[PDB]
């Protein structure tokens, strides 16, 4: 290998045999990718050209009033697609195109990844499938809809529970086979090495941004930056370039769900241990006996039951710190933003903020530069605040 | 380790190649599997490829997938799984027994005290579905420390580095899955591997003395076997029946 | 008056007596408003900062494929809001500031602008009460929660027939006592003057922009640029700064609706006559005896009975010219834009693409520059589009 | 014109104020109307305001908008009002006759031609309801060419110069609607404008005494009209009975 598949113990390639030429030809392929000045200006283009970057950097003004926390919103949710999903997914399509790739395959539950992997492939003539779990597909109808019309060909898994763990297992099977015509486009910095290195450093550019717009706007790198752990790719594209930067703290929130005390939770990182799926060692949700389950959260974006290899690691040498944020901290954080600034932020990303709302309501006279990463726009959400509301 | 390498040892003195059934412990049941068992072995089962199951099979398809859904409705266990594994072995002192698990699972109560308990149940070897060459080490020396075999899955996509790798790993047999197939097992007895089983498309007689004709010390029928069980899910007479008469019918099919 | 209500003979303050005084302060504030840098600045962060501008100019790629057109879109899409109504809400509300007032009137059918109101009065802390139309109201479920959610009140019309032309009375007869306080925010370039003059100059800043771009791109002012006109803010916001540029032509949509020769579309600046009517003199969609009736239009958002003055006079002098494209004929450039591009563009803003399209594919070796502006993204539009489809 | 000045002097010296009901023609329907204007009339009314059938009245109150409705469903139509305009000149020469109206109605078959046959069947004078003092000069020299007197409404918001403005274009009256009351009345007078009638919430005659005391040459009676007729929908011996009594009583509290 020609990086380091591992961040202290987490991370490797659990892969069966026949998948691993694929990935070595991926690895290969990336990193000649990053070395070479065309493709980083081709990628530069799309994202500026057709997605929408710098994405916006917003003081807020009146949630932090009478309170010396001073909130900043990154607006990844004004990117095209209102999701940071968008930046990978552009450039790892650019990196199939660079192999002579043809198609692509991807997975989904919620919707948001199967949206941005069709808009890429229409943009650059590819074929696409999407697999999608039948309870998420019946759910998501909106989503389907959307990725049907942009030209994807959809899959209905409905073997296992019929959700995203089962998906990203039929779709790398497919991969098996198709791995020389076709690219495996996957979700998040999460699987088998190298899809956590590539999946975060196409979405850095968030962190290069908010570090010059913080620059720019306060004269000084803030004091904590907040971000939600799906699985980790939103997350670590903050954090990357403030790292080395150690004055700065990172914090990343992950689904309280009904309860930590009440099991229906996301929080693997945190409060279920370790073990090998989905091609990584990392923390996950399962029973006693290795026997993985689904996690729980309001957010849909937000319910995967492990995550990211490097968060896992980042967390043990104490350079982050990962906190949980329930469904209704995050409701209340949702209809905030709302009434009180005027951005509909996506539930998911209502987890991030509802975590710095708490940091200032509990010490109010403490002064602290925050930035939370507003991560998807919350139309989607608009039908599911309002079952419960 | 030890009883395959008996068991190649008096096949070759017979003219004959091995013919291994594989199945999921648990399967439609706990009863019901131990009894299919018991008929695949009379049948004249070589040695034995059992399923444990596990959640989601990164390296299987949809029919040993749902397969895996029925023992789990069955209510089988981890822990019924080494119960189950001893009697078989207690009824069975002679037949090599090997286990296609899944890298959690090993991992689960780590990785050596599974290897334990499957020396101490009388496994000879373990293939783990989704533990690369590479990432083998542990679970290798771990399997060699309580004498069991690791076996590997050499690819159809094998370049050479990984041929010398896996000769070099494995034990017990090599399991077989570019590169002409005759080509493949010349390479392997080259690099002294261990006795390449064929377990690609093994479900026809005419393919079984295929692949003891091109030099497979035998062959592993995966899929063939489950199927015939789905096929008669509650017809319990025809479900030993036909997988009696079936498996008398692959192993005829090889000693020649 | 400060400024002159007339565009040629279209125009005019035709209000109640009563109105006048709070139209003539509305208009000394703004003429007062553009002569203050500290305005503009103010009025440009917020539109930076909180909405995204400028917005991206996409090269279109894949629709123009063996043709000699090519095609740039104006992405007003991916601006806060996702469609144009911002621009001018944010610079109404900072007048309404500076004239030391505290509510906001508004008045809405599909629900775009009302959400456009309500977040600029909750991003600067101002009362806002919104009428609308019980049949829109009833219709525009998902757009009523997304108001009240941000703070706004919304009081539902049913009287006339309880369309945007009644909930546009209702609101004027509250500001006729409410004027000191309160400001009515009008959603388009239409009505009393200077309200024509005002939402130009507020939404100015597409043309502005889309200039500078394609100098950057092409190197040569654009042969056409085509836009909607559903009362004229983002045709008016687009033509503007190309107005003396005498080379360039501006092209303004109507909708045809199911057709010209059906009567059930809103195309009033071609085929319907001038009459007086929301205090302007302008063309409308009127009976033989002067009784004004409904239009009609795939889109919700671009069905109203009549055009901005300016709009009026424009076609007159010959300066601009106003064409029609059909519901199929939207339809049809809707999935076009989303299977080929992977955008998806509100209905409104497809009619303006469908007429590009059409001048291309009729004669596909001319060379020539075209900038459609996309003024809307079609998530709203996703369940409309899949009741026909 | 005329008429009014005629009315205005009749009323002066007989120490009368004028009572001026409004009501929508073809309200409940057509022949409902001319039997309420002709109760109206000899219960007491000096002079009419009525109003034409328009879409949006961006100049009027709900209960107006729905007798406007009321109007449409009756399928009444300009045409309609013309010819109801007629009869009820030919039935009373000596009455003045007043519209309430919108600007798209008159523009619609050109302000000349609208003016001529206001003319034509009699009609004294006409308040576009939403064209202001400062976009009156069209509608303004039409009426005085076929003489009709041009009807301005003077705000609560009047400044000064608006003062002088309406004061020198209307004709008929002035419609009344910061300043004392009683100091915009002076200020009419001194600047010469026609009689200022009082239309601001004239209905009980409790403030028609106090218009006429305060120097308004009487009062127009607007919604109150309106809403007898709608509390009375179809209750019509009680419809017109209540009508006549409430003009009679109205126009009892002028005569002092
Ligand atoms: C898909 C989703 C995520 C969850 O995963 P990450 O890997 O953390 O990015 C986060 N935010 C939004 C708004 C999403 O739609
Ligand atoms: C509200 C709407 C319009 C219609 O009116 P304009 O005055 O032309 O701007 C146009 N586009 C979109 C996408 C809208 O939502
Ligand atoms: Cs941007
Ligand atoms: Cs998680
Ligand atoms: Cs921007
Ligand atoms: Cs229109």
């Amino acid at each position: 290998t020609l990086l380091n598949p591992y961040f202290g113990e987490f991370g490797g390639m659990y892969v069966p045999q026949i998948l691993m030429p694929a990935l070595n030809q991926l690895e290969e392929a990336f990193v000649r990718a990053q070395k070479d000045p065309e493709f980083q200006a081709q990628f530069a283009d799309l994202l500026k050209n057709y997605a929408g970057r710098p994405t916006a950097l917003t003081k807020c003004q009146n949630i932090t009033a009478g309170t010396r926390t001073t909130l900043y919103l990154k607006r990844e949710d004004l990117l095209h697609g209102g999701a940071h999903k968008t930046n990978q997914v552009l450039g790892q399509a650019l990196l199939a195109k660079r192999m002579g790739k043809s198609e692509i395959i991807a997975e989904t539950g919620a919707g948001q990844h199967g949206v941005a992997s069709a808009l890429a492939s229409a943009l650059l003539g590819l074929k696409c499938r999407i697999y999608m779990g039948a309870k998420d597909v019946e759910r998501q109808s909106p989503n389907v809809f959307r990725m049907r019309l942009m030209g994807a060909e959809v899959i209905p898994v409905h073997s296992g529970s019929a959700t995203l763990k089962d998906a990203c297992n039929e779709a790398l099977r497919d991969w098996s086979g198709s791995y020389e015509t076709a690219h495996y486009m996957l979700g998040t910095a999460a699987g088998p090495h190298p899809y956590p290195t590539i999946v975060r450093e196409f979405q850095r550019m968030i962190g290069e941004e908010t570090k010059a717009q913080i620059l720019d706007k306060e004269g000084r790198l803030p004091d904590a930056v907040i971000a939600c752990v799906g699985g980790g790719s939103n997350a670590i594209g903050m954090f990357a370039d403030f790292i080395n930067d150690t004055s700065v703290g990172l914090i990343g929130v992950e689904p309280g769900g009904h309860g930590i005390e009440t099991g229906e939770h996301g929080a693997p990182l945190k409060h279920g241990r370790v073990g090998i799926y989905f091609g990584m060692k990392a923390p996950m949700m399962q029973t006693a006996d290795g026997q993985i389950e689904e996690s729980y959260s309001i957010s849909a974006g937000l319910d995967f039951p492990s995550v990211g290899p490097q968060h896992a690691y980042l967390n043990s040498i104490g350079r982050a710190d990962y906190v949980s944020i329930t469904d209704d901290e995050a409701l209340e954080a949702f209809k905030t933003l709302c009434r009180h600034e005027g951005i509909i932020p996506a539930l998911e990303s209502s987890h991030a903020l509802a975590h710095a709302l708490k940091m200032m309501r509990e010490q109010p006279e403490k002064e602290q530069l925050l930035v939370v990463n507003l991560s998807g726009r919350g139309d989607k959400d608009i039908f599911t605040v309002h079952d419960i509301l | 380790m030890e009883r395959y390498e008996n068991l190649f040892a008096q096949l070759n003195d017979r003219r004959e190649g091995a013919f291994v059934p594989f199945v999921t412990l648990g399967d439609p049941g706990i009863e019901q599997s131990l009894k299919i068992i018991d008929t695949l072995i009379d049948a004249g089962a070589d040695a034995l490829e059992l399923g444990v199951p596990f959640s989601d099979p990164l390296a299987d398809g949809p029919t040993i997938q749902n397969a895996n859904l029925r023992a789990f409705a069955a209510g089988v266990t981890p822990a019924q799984c080494f119960e189950m594994l001893a009697l078989i072995r207690e009824k069975h002192p002679t037949i090599p027994i090997g286990l296609l698990m899944y890298a959690n699972l090993v991992f689960n109560n780590g990785i050596d005290a599974f290897y334990a308990r499957c020396e101490q149940v009388g496994v000879d070897s373990v293939l783990v579905a989704d533990v690369p060459v590479e990432e083998s080490a542990p679970f290798r020396q771990a399997a060699l420390r309580h004498n069991i075999a690791p076996i590997f899955i050499c690819p159809p996509n094998a370049d050479d580095d990984l041929l010398r790798q896996v000769a070099s790993y494995g034990r017990g047999y090599t399991y077989l899955l570019a590169l002409p197939l005759h080509h493949l097992i010349e390479k392997l007895k080259e690099y002294h591997a261990a006795p390449a089983l064929q377990g690609f498309g093994i479900s026809s007689p005419e393919q079984v003395s295929a692949a003891v004709r091109a030099g497979a010390a035998g062959a592993i029928s995966g899929s063939a076997i489950v199927k015939i069980i789905e096929k008669n899910l509650a017809s319990p007479k025809q479900m030993l029946a036909e997988l009696r008469s079936f498996v008398s019918a692959m192993k005829a099919a090889s000693r020649a």
